[PDB]
């Protein structure tokens, strides 16, 4: 029920086999329990479940102790802060539960406890996240987790010495040798459109980032023994594959020396999008 | 069963329904929230109290 | 008296009881299987079923709340 | 019309689910850690493209039944307009009556999305020759959609439910040959009135 | 007349949003990178056309309800000047009463618009037959418009809110049959007078 | 059109190990075990199955002289003109057989047991290392389905031959030590593609 | 030494009697200022720097009519194609050959040309022959004169 | 407003100097202090103990740290997995990171062994335990530095 004043229920009866009885009281039966908004008194011979009882004494206990099948809860209303409290204490003594009147709240924390002043309680400092359908209550280890996430993403966004004019000693081979080598290493699938595109992307962020990219694709891992080039398409021998990878390294490193217009005009004959 | 009915208690003998739902009320201010890592989050320092039919998170003012 | 049969059909995943219930059921179950074989009525389970039941048997005592 | 069929679909993953990231900024800002990101919302849920799976399911099924359904899967195909898939999912002239939502998850990407490690194993060394990482959605994760047919014909639930069994036996998105994307659908249909907001 | 109902609409994207670029110069200078650019300002914010969505929602729902409304959506179809959508949104004679502003985003393109890979997969061989790039507004972007009804003949706010519920269910923008454009509106009306600025 | 539906049922005749791929599950378990099993969030056990069938048919058909490519060597591009590229896939044209993950018929707490493994020094005969790893019991039943989309004739025969190869060598990991010896049972049917249409 | 805070300080919570908010941004340094600018600033500066780097045969006169009629009917040459062809023709003659080579460029990895696929049941060799016919027809049109190229392409795309 | 953050780790993007940050803007009496993740952990412990109440690292220089880490990564005592787990426990806090390195370096009295990976290459037992103690001292001396410098040291050995 919604204790607006004037109550509410769910139909939105503002106060379903309803039946009236003299309060000298409305009996709203629902499939979800048979409510009884007693109203003011100053009784159904059947199943009650919830007794919305207006407290404003012994007469209320007499009224309660004549309902067959004593109610599960007794919402106390229309009284002051002390009146609904003292009637509540008396009804708790008669072994009947009282209740003195969106997004789900899902607590994701521990269950340690205490028995403090007849109010079982636990100290928690934490966080309250609000997902669309819920408001989770989670601990600080969650905050450490999202902090490690944001740190391990934020430190991967400025690689340093990027988009900046500085500096080298890069090798040298003519524009016709760079063209021939990139042609051969595009026919055999070592230099690909993704490789050329990522090389241009890391070349725009400085010469140094392109050197780091190319030494990251040419690093033969000391454990596995696998460079991160795409393997060649053909029937080359192991020494020949090593020489082809070395030619790829030297060609791309030599292309880093040339200016950006020349690198673009060399590398849009093999991958049109950058 | 007849004597338990006499003591005003419901009996379902094994030949034959209120929706009890323990709820978790929030009871703390939720207006001042922030977003850090695509999460609407808010730090609080409070007390989790375990009442019957109701687990209430309640601020320091309650304590 | 029907825990090892649920272990046989693999419908049970934890068997929580008191420690004294565990130790007493390690007499009752063996005695039931002994009676079932000695009365020559197709055994409701086996001794293996009893042993596997005590393999998935956790024990907790009085006034100790488990959160499962 | 005066009625609109609203099919409320609830999908539960029975296998790990992967549908890969389409947003190039998000893919290029997640291929620093995971080689196969999943497509995610900016509200940190998981999107799955649903319409094309339904159209593909009914196209494969109704070309096998012997009906006159066209193929809109071949490259730059023109949808004809005179079949049931063109009536339900759309032609070049007309638009489809079924307005299929995405399969947005109910939970966020820290309760459903895990990073896995897949391998490529050499056959004469029985050892890893490649390692990659991938993002995936856990089993028992719940996604929701709502197909909304605007001019409701009769065989329009029995076609969208017959496709939803085809997307139970085949898969919904991603690496469906390895075993991913095996799901289960639950349909609670309803034919509302079009003017149900006016009243 | 003497007062003006000032509806203030705030829309949040619950799904990816697409409304296409109308500007030929901006579109053709985007086909180099993206095949489907979004409608964007020269202030780098995203425009969505709103009036026609409201008028389409009210005309469809009001034809369904049994009220007499004109169809200003057909080729060579004139308005009536006697319907309630002809009073609220207008005819070829009398002007409209609601001056529906554009749904302008609260953020810029660099924070809401992402390029995204879209596919056409062959139904038989289960492999991509076409690829294209679209732009899409992310989920959680907030757009703001302002409807302003002059001569506020009561039932205006109810009709506008019913049309916003229709747009919430159906979608605003393009690709509305694939899951795109699912939104959530937030009305904050008012009735401030015409003479308000006079000092 | 039709489709083949090969239902496979696998009973473990040996302890089985497949390592957990999910990093969060591996980190959470790796405070107790040193080698977790690949477990579903529904507490079932998930073995990969496509790679085993593909590797089985690749190793077998390379011995019969048939032109099959290698998709196991590092970053190898599949050919597209082989039986393994037809039934399991190529770069363009997906594999006709959708092979499902071998999900157990029973839960983690009935078929998965923590085990203690050792490393014994060869000259003092004393345990130098101890590592706990999870293993699937002998008798656990794992069910998968193989869904061949455009069915040819030899697909069921080659899948059954691959299943006999996995019956000999094994599924999962630690295969050199005796782990993963499993038995496969096959029930195939040719279902119509339009069998869901009423 | 002067510090400027360019993060919005509105959505701020309260913990430990202290008002606080978890912020996720970038400390920037200049010759006179140490500022705290958000991720949005770094997106603006990154796209600004990336944009700064980016800112650095012979047939008949009736054979062509019948060919363009056939390729318009089977939907491989369309009003869009003709519009882009006329736009590249106004840019010159080598650019029209460049555009037509780019459209006819068969990708070696997929075996596809950027033409529209034909309507009707055609064999793959017939589709390749129609691709070659479109390439040769428009390449032959690049050798005619402007008024004539207008007169042949009109009756197909009257807007352009 | 006041910066309580070390202004080191300043890179050079374009013609600007930047440092990637993640922290807390505390406000008090117009000081508006831009603190770090380390103030808030202390302040969190202050409130946690307030609620729950009412109911010396060796200084090795940076070059020595880099040299010892390079040698101990090449004799395969400091592995990539070891460096990653040290990074995780350093993220969890300095005390957890000392606890982790103490756990790894602890010679069990029963087995006589430590949880470091054994040195690859031919050594003697005294040399092997000296290399183990060098691993202990180098990582404990790494705990002394701040998170950004530890990240920059360890990213050149385990990316
Ligand atoms: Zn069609
Ligand atoms: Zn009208
Ligand atoms: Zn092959």
């Amino acid at each position: 029920i919604k204790f607006i004043g004037a109550f509410l229920l769910e139909a939105k009866i503002l106060i379903t086999k309803i039946t009236f009885y003299n309060n000298s009281s409305v009996f709203i039966e629902t499939h979800n329990g048979n409510y009884l908004f007693s109203g003011d008194i100053g009784m159904p011979d059947g199943n009650v479940d919830y007794l919305i009882l207006e407290s404003t004494q012994d007469e209320l206990i007499d009224y309660i102790e004549r309902l067959k099948y004593t109610p599960y809860k007794v919402f106390l209303v229309h009284g002051e802060k002390e009146q609904r409290e003292i009637l509540a204490k008396r009804i708790i003594s008669k072994k009947i539960r009282v209740e003195l009147p969106k997004k789900v709240v899902l607590n994701i924390n521990t269950d340690n406890m205490c028995n403090f002043a007849s109010y079982r309680l636990m100290p928690f400092s934490g966080f309250i996240v609000e997902k669309d359908d819920r408001i989770e209550i989670n601990d600080k280890n969650w905050f450490d987790m999202i902090w490690n996430e944001e740190y391990n993403k934020m430190r991967s966004q400025i690689v340093a010495e990027d988009f900046s004019t500085d500096q080298m000693a890069l090798p040298d081979m003519s524009h016709d040798k760079i063209i021939e080598n990139i042609e051969y290493l595009f026919n055999i699938k070592i230099l690909s459109k993704n490789r050329i595109k990522e090389f241009w992307e890391e070349f725009c962020k400085g010469q140094k980032a392109a050197i780091k990219y190319i030494t990251q694709v040419h690093r033969k891992n000391p454990n596995t023994g696998r460079r991160n080039w795409n393997p060649p398409e053909g029937d080359f021998t192991d020494n020949e594959i090593e020489k082809l990878y070395e030619t790829a390294y030297n060609t791309l490193l030599s292309l880093i020396k040339y200016d950006k217009n020349k690198v673009y005009n060399i590398l849009i004959n093999f991958n049109p999008k950058l | 069963a007849k004597r338990i009915i006499s003591k005003k208690i419901r009996v379902e003998l094994p030949e034959n329904e209120i929706l009890i739902e323990k709820k978790v009320v929030l009871n703390i201010n939720t207006d001042n929230m922030c977003n850090f890592a695509s999460y609407r989050l808010m730090p609080f320092s409070g007390f989790i109290v375990e009442k019957d039919d109701r687990i209430e998170i309640n601020d320091k003012n309650w304590f | 008296g029907l825990v090892p049969l649920l272990v046989k059909k693999r419908k049970v995943n934890k068997i929580i009881s008191t420690p004294a219930t565990k130790e007493l059921c390690r007499l009752l179950f063996n005695d039931f299987q002994r009676i079932q074989e000695e009365n020559n009525d197709i055994p409701l389970y086996s001794y293996d079923d009893i042993e596997s039941s005590f393999e998935i048997w956790d024990e907790i005592d009085d006034r100790n709340t488990i959160e499962l | 019309a005066k009625t609109m069929k609203k099919i409320y679909v609830t999908m539960k993953t029975l296998s790990p689910l992967y549908t890969g990231e389409v947003r190039r900024e998000d893919k290029e800002a997640a291929q620093k850690r995971v080689n196969f990101p999943v497509r995610k919302t900016a509200t940190n849920k998981v999107l799955i493209p649903f319409k094309g799976a339904l159209r593909s399911a009914l196209e494969i099924m109704l070309k096998a039944k012997g009906e006159n359904v066209c193929d809109t899967g071949e490259s730059r195909a023109r949808p004809c307009g005179r079949c049931v898939t063109c009536s339900l999912f759309g032609s070049m002239g007309r638009a489809g009556r079924a307005s299929v939502d995405f399969l947005i998850s109910n939970d966020t990407k820290e309760q459903i999305v895990r990073e896995s490690t897949h391998l490529r194993i050499e056959r004469q060394t029985k050892s890893a020759s490649d390692t990659f990482k991938g993002e995936e959605v856990i089993e028992g994760a719940t996604f929701t959609a709502t197909i909304t047919i605007s001019n409701p014909q009769e065989k329009d639930l029995s076609l969208i439910q017959s496709a939803l069994k085809f997307i139970e036996e085949n898969g919904i998105g991603g690496w469906l040959n390895k075993g991913y994307g095996r799901v289960s659908f639950e349909v609670k249909s309803e034919d509302v009135a079009t003017d149900r907001f006016l009243k």
